[PDB]
Parts: structure tokens; sequence; C-alpha cells
């Protein structure tokens, strides 16, 4: 075969940058066996790297990377990988790229949950092309028909516009409502978080065809909003829907707490026998009534 | 403060009853009888309304002991 | 009917064998569904065994019953024999077989159907058998004498199984990928990948036996002589002790050459054992040679036995070793005297003039061969000091050395002792 | 499909984990009733 | 166990210092008692 | 689905490492 | 030194006894 | 387009040969490799060439070395011996067996001496066969050289200076002169407690007395040439900190809970 690369890393070492880039690309082809060689060299391809290149800064980028991935060190591997840009290619069943990928996620993950508590404006900068490749594996998975799972994704990375868009623009929106809804309620733990999703679901169930009042009344309870529950229930009766508004406000009694139900009962005194009657089921009269006959 | 401390675990873990029992029988092999007795409780709020198998053979020979 | 007898008996061996490769599997289905991802060990540990009993009509009766889940891959066994762990384990089983019968083209086609099945189904449990699996196709290929697409094959097998932290299969894919760089003598190539790779340090003992016979061969080609004696006595010492004959008498070979270019000599009970006696030989003979320091002697055993030397491979370790024969000569001098004078060591030594036996002599102090000085006011090389050797800090460092190692056996025996429920 | 790779080698990482977790928590107890 | 086949393959305690090859004892003192 | 079990072996994990800081807690005080 | 290596192999003793142990059970558990 | 860029290549390569078989060397040298550039230095394993025009790129990266030697440019010779090292050891069944191949193989095994890099020089030799470190004299006056050396036979390494197998392996017996001379003074380092002047000069071969303080002006072991130079004598607390890191360290690892 070739049985060592000693030749093309020496190809590099010239001034030629006409050489310099076919060593590189017979080195990123052989790098599947002779990091071992590139590696003590590695810092000749990074000089080469951190200058104007001439199709150097983009191949070099991609081949110290591939090495730095052989070595082991993957924090170092992925700047270069980064650096690369167009050089990636994604889209293509290669291990070295999948680590990376998975490396690269991690990274992102950590940054945005480290990143999220702190102030508005006081926020350290992501990079781009890393936001981009998290964006390319997002769309990447949305293509394979794998809607699922990426709202895992941008759960783990605490950017709701991904989520809200894949939750959305996917088949079978009750199902993943119901799923994104169960993730909410059990896994995730903090809470500004777990209050922007709910949010964010919400939305989406208002927005929906036919709203799910029942689910938005829950998450309402979650969110602590009397005034908009209020809002919702005003408006269902407004709307002539008289069972929708019963069931809601039942739910209402039985999961919200006292001070919920004066607030919301509270924003709807401010036929009327409709809102009486509201009124007395958020009490909880015939709640209580019903359970003692029972 | 022992007992109220096994008491409060139970209160935290009532969501996920299968994991309580995990947790407490370890504290129900206690020598120390109030940490004992904070153990039974814990799993009698964590797994109330639940009817769970391991909590209940962790409770029997709890329910055989020297103790008061 | 004496054939017919014979045949009955051979059958009920076979149905043994059949019950044995049953209780294997249910170890393997054991291992898959309860936790401690293991016991696979266990149902390999016997598979030296089952490959020597392996035999035609047991492998032939036993593709015809089995496979029953599914697929129709028994047509890749059938003819060349007239879940997600018994599939693996019984096919390793059916690649050794065709590797005893010597069929490495079919041994090959069905090895590479293997790595298509484990790439494709990525367990962890199975990454054991996986690494046998491997260690087999580097068998096949070497025995087809291709071990070209094999260096390829079997180093992205090991970057994928250290991406994974897996160590037997890290160990078994770095002692495979180290010997097909020393089969082509790529001997940079494998001290580069040993210099950039870490070996798990929970590994098996034959790995470790492998990779220390390896790293010393490195080593002492690469003249760190002391390095790889060290590393092949550890290697030895690794090895099994009734078995691996021949890796006993590479290991023994080499060491023995590595420690005459220490200067020093290596024990008689080597050569006196029955089992290496017929295979050094020739060593004895060079090692008599030396340590009579005759050249004329010393020729004529390497002429007399290039051919084994081609074999093994120690040409330039035998010239080395010239080297340091004259280094042994002035090693024992140095270790049976005190102040003997420069003239004195050149009359011992035969060298020409006190000048060459100074420059010997120097040169010797350079390397820490006989660790002593000189003096050439008067033309003596004068020796260290010795000092009495308990009031001083190597005891402590030695004492200290293995305290921590007995404390690290109790802390592992601690930890892996288990309570199975 | 790539996520889904990802998915699993996380998932078999942390399930290896609790596994030798979960065996090193029964030693500890079983040596805490001794 | 394990075999590494892929690796093919006077009673006596005897020393080194038993194959030197030199005149007989008796002989060489007999020479160092003739010259001395 | 692989999400969910995700989180579930990462809370696992976060669940059996705080069992066995108390274990050894609980260890110490009895050999005392 | 000594302490060390005998406590050690009190310690390998103990984990014999305990694989031993495993054995047993779970042949036991199996028959 | 191949074949006539083919015959250019051949064109130009025997135009380089007729100019010299300095600089007109260099930059046609340079000319070249672009060419081949433009063609591939390695089939790499897929390509499958099989070309007398690679065995003229072999040629002319010989020719290239060469040149390099005689410019003295240490760079140029590894850089040029790297390549030439993989055109003749990784495609030996489809190329021919190069007549003039020991000769460079043997160069490089003479710098490997120069520089010092014993260890590189023996992996060499063993990636050479081993029947020609005998038969053949390119390679074994190298190998002899270096078994002279690690053999301490100073004299006889520099006696063997004459018997240069061809003129290339110039140059690389003084930086091998050079190499044994740091060699010599590394023995006089770790021995020879109190050496003086005179046999100093006889033994470290020096240049002429006038210049005797050499080494002394560069490796100057500050000498303190005291008349006889007292090899300026160059060559009982309790580690206390460390043995108490060490029992503490016992310590802990008794009491952990583990």
């Amino acid at each position: 075969m070739i049985t060592s690369a000693a030749g093309i890393i020496s190809l590099l070492d010239e001034d030629e940058p006409q050489l310099k880039e076919f060593a590189l690309h017979k080195l990123n082809a052989v790098v599947n066996d002779f990091w071992a060689e590139i590696s003590e060299s590695v810092d000749k391809i990074e000089v080469l790297y951190e200058d104007e290149g001439f199709r150097s800064r983009q191949f070099a980028a991609l081949v110290a990377s591939k090495v730095f991935y052989h070595l082991g060190a993957f924090e170092e591997s992925l700047n270069y990988a980064l650096g690369a840009g167009d050089l990636f290619n994604v889209n293509d069943n290669s291990e070295y790229v999948e680590t990376i990928i998975a490396k690269c996620i991690d990274h992102y993950t950590k940054q945005c949950v480290e990143n999220a508590d702190l102030p508005e404006g006081e926020k350290k900068p992501i990079d781009q092309r890393l936001e981009g490749i998290v964006n390319k594996m997002f769309q990447r998975c949305l293509d394979d028909h794998k809607y699922k799972q990426a709202i895992g994704i941008a759960l783990e990375t605490r950017r709701l516009d991904v989520f809200e868009k894949t939750i959305l623009e996917s088949n079978d929106v009750p199902g993943m409502l119901a799923y994104s809804l169960k993730l909410c309620m059990s896994l995730m733990q903090n809470k500004q978080f777990r209050n922007k999703v709910l949010r964010v679901l919400v939305k989406i169930y208002m927005n929906l065809e036919k709203p799910d009042f029942i689910n938005v009344c829950q998450c309402l309870i979650f969110l602590d909003d009397p005034q908009a529950v209020s809002d919702i229930l005003e408006k269902l009766v407004k709307e002539d829907n008289l069972l929708m508004a019963y069931q809601i406000c039942f739910d209402l009694y039985e999961s919200a707490s006292q001070q919920f139900l004066s607030s919301v009962i509270q924003n709807l005194r401010t036929p009327k026998d409709q809102t009486l009657k509201m009124i007395k089921i958020l009490s909880g009269e015939m709640a209580i009534e019903l359970h003692l006959q029972f | 403060v022992r007992r109220a401390a096994v008491e409060s675990l139970g209160f935290i873990l009532f969501r996920t009853p299968e994991q309580c029992p995990s947790v407490v029988s370890l504290l129900s092999e206690s020598y120390n009888p109030h940490v004992r007795y904070g153990a039974a409780m814990a799993l009698g709020i964590c797994c109330a309304g639940t009817g769970n198998k391991e909590a209940i053979n962790l409770l029997e020979p709890m329910t055989n002991d020297p103790v008061n | 009917t004496a054939a017919a007898a014979a045949e009955h008996s051979q059958r009920e061996l076979d149905t043994v064998t059949l019950e044995d490769i049953k209780e294997h599997v249910k170890q393997l289905e054991k291992a898959v569904s309860g936790k401690e991802p293991r016991f696979v060990l266990r149902a390999l540990r016997m598979l030296p065994s089952t490959s020597r009993r392996l035999n035609h009509y047991v492998l032939y009766k036993a593709v015809q019953g089995f496979f029953t889940s599914n697929n129709a891959t028994r047509d890749f066994l059938l003819p060349f024999l007239e879940l997600p762990e018994v599939e693996a384990y019984l096919q390793l089983l059916v690649v050794i077989f065709m590797m005893n019968s010597k069929r490495y083209k079919e041994a090959q086609k069905i090895s590479d159907d293997l790595m298509q099945k484990i790439s494709t189904q990525n367990r962890r449990a199975l990454d054991l058998v996986a690494a046998k699996c491997y260690y087999y196709h580097a068998r096949v290929y070497e025995f087809l004498d291709k071990l070209d697409v094999v260096r390829s094959f079997l180093h992205a097998r090991l970057r994928t199984a250290t991406l994974r932290h897996d160590a037997d299969g890290q160990a078994t894919l770095l002692n495979l990928l180290l010997r097909n760089y020393l089969h082509y003598s790529l001997y940079d190539q494998a001290e580069k990948l040993v210099s950039k790779s870490v070996f798990p340090e929970q590994a098996n003992n034959n790995e470790w036996a492998r990779y220390l016979y390896y790293t010393g061969r490195i080593k002492a080609i690469q003249l760190e002589y002391s390095e790889a004696r060290r590393t092949m006595t550890n290697a030895l010492r690794k090895a099994p002790q009734h078995t691996a004959v021949g890796f006993k008498q590479t290991v023994h070979k080499l060491l023995i050459v590595v420690e005459l270019l220490l200067g020093e000599i290596p024990d008689r009970l080597q050569f006196r054992q029955p089992s290496l006696k017929r295979s050094l030989m020739p060593y004895f003979l060079l090692t008599q040679a030396v340590r009579t320091g005759n050249l004329a002697k010393f020729n004529q055993v390497l002429d007399q036995f290039g051919e084994k030397f081609q074999a093994d491979g120690t040409y330039t370790l035998i010239i080395r070793l010239r080297h340091n024969v004259i280094k042994t000569g002035v090693r024992m001098i140095s270790l049976s005297y005190s102040r003997i004078s420069l003239a004195d060591i050149a009359q011992k030594l035969q060298l020409d003039s006190p000048e060459d036996a100074e420059f010997i002599v120097a040169k010797a102090i350079r390397d820490g061969v006989i660790e002593a000085s000189i003096n050439h006011e008067k033309g003596y090389v004068q020796s260290k000091e010795m000092i009495d050797i308990y009031s001083t800090r190597e005891p402590q460092l030695a004492f200290h050395q293995r305290i921590s190692f007995c404390l690290d056996i109790h802390n592992m025996s601690v930890k892996a002792m288990r309570f199975p429920p | 499909s790539g996520l889904r790779q990802y998915y699993l080698s996380k998932i078999e990482e942390l399930q290896l984990i609790v596994n030798d977790k979960s065996q090193n928590l029964r030693r500890l107890q079983a040596q805490r009733n001794e | 166990d394990d075999e590494f086949e892929e690796f093919p393959a006077h009673v006596w305690e005897d020393n080194w210092d038993d194959d030197n090859v030199e005149d007989d004892f008796s002989n060489q003192l007999r020479a160092e008692l003739e010259k001395h | 689905d692989l999400y969910s079990r995700y989180k579930k072996l990462q809370q696992e994990l976060e669940f059996l490492e705080v069992q066995e800081e108390y274990i050894k807690d609980e260890q110490k005080n009895l050999k005392k | 030194y000594l302490a060390s290596l005998i406590r050690s192999v009190v310690a390998l003793h103990n984990l014999i006894n305990n694989k031993i142990a495993n054995r047993d059970a779970e042949k036991k558990e199996g028959q | 387009t191949s074949g006539a860029v083919l015959q250019a290549a051949t064109g130009m390569y025997e135009q380089l040969k007729g100019e010299w078989n300095l600089s007109k060397c260099g930059e046609e040298l340079g000319r070249l490799k672009l060419v081949l550039l433009e063609l591939n230095f390695l089939p790499t394993t897929g390509t499958k060439l099989t070309k007398q025009q690679l065995i003229l790129a072999r040629d002319i990266l010989e020719i290239g070395a060469q040149w390099s030697i005689l410019r003295k440019d240490i760079p140029s010779f590894e850089r040029y011996m790297a390549q030439l090292k993989c055109y003749y050891f990784d495609y030996k069944e489809q190329l021919p067996e190069s007549a003039y191949m020991h000769q460079l193989l043997g160069l490089n095994l003479l710098f490997l001496l120069s520089q010092n890099r014993v260890a590189e020089f023996h992996t060499e030799l063993e990636r050479l066969p081993a029947k020609d470190i005998q038969t053949n004299v390119y390679i074994k006056h190298p190998v002899s050289l270096e078994q002279y050396l690690m053999e301490g036979s100073y004299n006889k390494v520099f006696l063997a200076k004459g018997n240069i197998p061809a003129e290339s392996y110039t140059f690389f017996i003084d930086i091998l002169l050079d190499t044994i001379r740091d060699e010599i003074a590394g023995c006089i380092e770790k021995a020879y407690e109190k050496i003086l002047f005179t046999e100093a000069t006889r033994i470290l071969f020096f240049n002429t007395p006038k210049k005797m303080t050499d080494y002394a002006k560069k490796r100057g072991w500050v000498l303190g040439p005291n008349n006889y130079y007292s090899f300026a004598s160059q060559q009982t607390t309790i580690p206390s900190t460390e043995l108490a890191k060490q029992v503490i360290e016992y310590a802990r690892q008794l009491e952990m809970i583990v």
C-alpha cells in the first residue's frame, strides 16, 4: 500500500502553496491509518491553518480535526472541525463525522444550559458555525421523518424556536403535544425553563384549529396565571360552549389552589346565571356536595 | 431530627413510588429505632394509596420488630 | 462393525458437545438479560476446547437445527458444511471450524460477514465476542497471507472500540495491529502507535502478555535494552504456565538476545527446560560463545544457525550483540574488580591497547552498564564507593512501591466483591 | 437516524455507569449490614 | 485456558560456570607449584 | 422515547450516586 | 509493607469466598 | 492530455539530465515537482498507475536528492529521502528494482549516523533486506561505521573515512566527525575525573593546538583551565515533605471507605 505518510507530511513543509494543498488532500485521504505519524507533525498543519491559506485555510482545518479526533483530544478537534466550515459535510455515514456531531451537540447543550441562567445581556456568545451545525442536525432529523426527539434535543439545548417549529410542523400534533407535556411535567427540573416551555405549549394549544381547553387550563394552573384562565373562560362563555367551561371549572377546582381559585373568581366578577354558577363551581360548593353525596 | 429527615425524604419522593423503597430498604435496617420509624413513615407517605409490593415487603419485617 | 461403533461413540461425544454449546448459549442469554454485562467471558473460556472438539458432522447438524429465529444466512454455512449474542457465538464457532478445515476463502467471506454484522449491531456486552471475532479475522487473513487490508480494517475497528470506552476490544485490536506492523517490520509505525496509544490498564492477562512482548520487541530494536528486558520479563511472568509454548519460546529467544545485549548472562534453567531446550539450543551456543568471549566461536555459531535467525528475526540484534559482547567482557571485569588498571583491563579483554580499553570503559560508564568511575592520571578505572544501602531512601522507595501495590490490590478485591441480589 | 445513534451512544454510556453503580451500591449496603 | 497458537510452537540444576573448558585442577596446581 | 429513556438514566445515575454518598457516611458513623 | 501484604491476601481470600458463594447460589437457582 | 503531459515531463527530465546528469537544477526540480503534482506522486491504493513515468518520477526525485546533498541542504535531503523511502518500500511488486537505490539508502543511513538518530538508523536497517547488509557495499559501509562507533573504536571509525563507496557520502562524514567529537565529550563528561589538556587534545581530536580552546569556548564545562583544567570537577537531606506525602497517601487509602 503506502506503509508510511512521512513523504506526505514532508510535502507540507515546502513553501509552495500548490504542493501544500495536494499534501493536505493525500494526508486527509490517509488519515484513516497514519494519524500516529501525523500527530507529531500536526503543529505544522496548525500554523498552515493559521494564515491566508489558499485552500489551506479550508482543508487543513478538516485534516487537523481528523487527526486530533483519532488522537483523542476532542476538545481541540471541535475547534478545527468548526473552522473547516463547509468541508465538514455533515451528510455522510462517517464515524468521525458522527462522533464530532455528538461532541458538538454536547458542547452546545452545555453552553446553552450554562449561559441561560445568566443575565439577559450578559451572555457569552455562541459560535455561529457551531449553531449552524446544530441546526443542520435539527433539519436532518426533521427531514428523516423523525419529528420526535428533535423536541428532546431542543429541550436539552434550551432553544425554544426549534422546539415550537418541530412540534408544530409535524404529523400527529396531538401525540407530539402529549409527549411534550409529559416531558415538561415529569422529567425537566428547571422551573423557569418549564414555564417557558409551557407558555409555548399553551400558545400552540390555543392556535390549534380546535383548542384543547382542558390541557390549556392544566398548563395555566402550572403557570399560575388566573388572569389568563379567566380570559379563556370569558371567551369560552361568550362563544356558545358550556360543557367545555363546566369541565374546565371542575378541573380548575380539583387542581388549582384556593388563592388561584379566588383570583380567577375575582377576575370573572370584574345569561349571568352562567357566570354565577361558574363562580359557584370554582368556589367548589357543588364539588364538595357531590363528594359528600357520593 | 433524624426521623423528621427521613419523613421529609418520603415526602420528596412520593411522586416516584418505585424509587423510594430503594432508599428506605437500607434505612429500615438501621440500629437507630427513630430512624427505623422514620423509614417506615416515609414509605407510608411515599406509597400512600399505591399498594406497592416492595414497600410492603420492607414493612412486614419492620412490623415484626422488638422496639415499640 | 468397528467403524459403526467408533461413529456411535463419536456421536455420543458430539451430543455432549452440543449440550456444552447449549450451556454456553444459556450463559450468554443470562448475560444479556440480567445485569453484570459479563459471563460471556465464561462462555468463551472454553472456546479453545470447543474449537478443538468441533467436527464436520457436528457443525453440519448444528447449522441444520439452529438459526431457527429468522434469516436464511444458514445458506452461508450449509454449503460449506455439506438473537443478539447466540448468532455471534455460533457463527464464531463456525468460522473457527472453517479455519481448522483450512478453507480460507469461505472463512474470510464469512468473517467479513461477521464484521458487517458487528458494525450493524452496536452492542456492548457483545463487544467481547466481537474482539474474539476480530482476533480470528486477523488470523484468517494471516493464513491467507494478505494482512494488508487487515491493517486499515482493524485500525478503524480500534477507533470504534476506543471511542466506545472498551478495554477488551481495545487491547485485542491494539495487539493485532502491532502484530500487523511487525509482520512487515513497520517498527517506526508501531513505535508511533504505542507512544500515542494507551493500553487499557484492565485487560486480559493474555493481552498483557502479547502487548508486553510486542512493546519489548519495539524497544529492543529501538535500542532501549533495559526497557525491553523488563517489559519482556513482565510478559514472561504474565504468560500462561502449561501452554503457549510457541509464545514462550519466542519471548525467551528475544529476551536472551536482549539480555546479552545488556551485557548480562541468561539463566541456564531456560535452556535446561524440557519444552525449550531444542528450540533455544542455537541461542545456548550463542550465549556460550559470548560468555567465552571468542569472536571465532560466535561467528561460527552465527553462520551455522543463520536460518533460525531469519525465522525469528534478530540479525540487527545479533550484531549489536558483538558490540555488547565486548561490553559483556568489560562488565564482568568491573563486576569482579574495584581498582583494576587500564593495562590490566586491556590485557584481560584481549584489546589492542590501553588507549582502546580506556575508550571502551569510558563509553561503558556513559551507557551505565558498569556504573563506575575512571582516572587516567595513573591509568586505572575506579569503581563507585559502595555505600551501605539501608540508611538511605532506596529501601523506603522499594517498600513504598510494594505497599502501594498491596493497597491497590486490596481496593480492587474489595470493589470486585459482589452480592448478586 | 444520526440523532438516534447519538441517543443510543449516550444511553449505553449511562446504562453501563448505572450498572456498575448499582453493583457498587449493593456491595456497600452489604458491608453496612455487616 | 487460552493458548497462543497464533505463535507457532542430566537431571541436574547445572550452572554456567560448569561449561568452561580448562585444564584439570591437578594439572593447574602442579604447574603453579612447579613455577613457584 | 429515546430522550425520555436518556433522562430516566440520567436521573437514576444521580439518585444512585447520592445514595452511595449516604451509605459511605452511614458506614463511617457505624464504625465510630 | 508486611501489614499491607497480609491485608491484601486476606481481602483476596474474602473475594475468593464471595465468588464461590455466588457460583453456588447461581447454580442452585438454575437447578 | 495524460500522454502529452508525460512526454513533456520526460523531455524536461532529459533536459535536466543533460544540464547536470546548480541553480538551474533548483528551478528545474521545482518545475518537475509542480508537474508531477499535476500528475500524482503516490498512487495511494486505488489509482494503480504502473507507470514507467512513475519510475521516472522516482528517478527525478533521486536526482533532486543528489542535488540537495551537493548543495549541502539537509532539510531538502530529508524531504527527498522521505519521499524516496516511500517510493522504494511501498510499491515493490509493481515497480521494478532500482539499481540506483542502495547508494541512496546507505546515504540516508550515514546521514542518520551523522545526526545521531540511532533508533531511526536501526529501524531503517530492519526495514532493509537482511542479505543486502552483508552482500552490498553501499549499505554495509554505514553499517560498519555504526558498528565501529557503537563498539567504541573511535580510532577505527576515524580511519574508516577513506573507504567511501561513492562520493555522495561526503560532508555526512564531516557531520559524523562532529557527532563523534560530541560523543567523546560526553564520555569525558560522565567519566574521566580530573583530565588534562594534552591528553584531552590527543583523545578528543581538536583542531590545531592554537585552536585547542575549541569545545571549551562552546561546550565549556566551566573547564577552568587551571593549567590542568581540573575537569572543573564536574559531575544528606531528608525529603521529609515527600515522605509525609507518601505516608498521608497510605493513610488516605487505608481510611477511605471503599
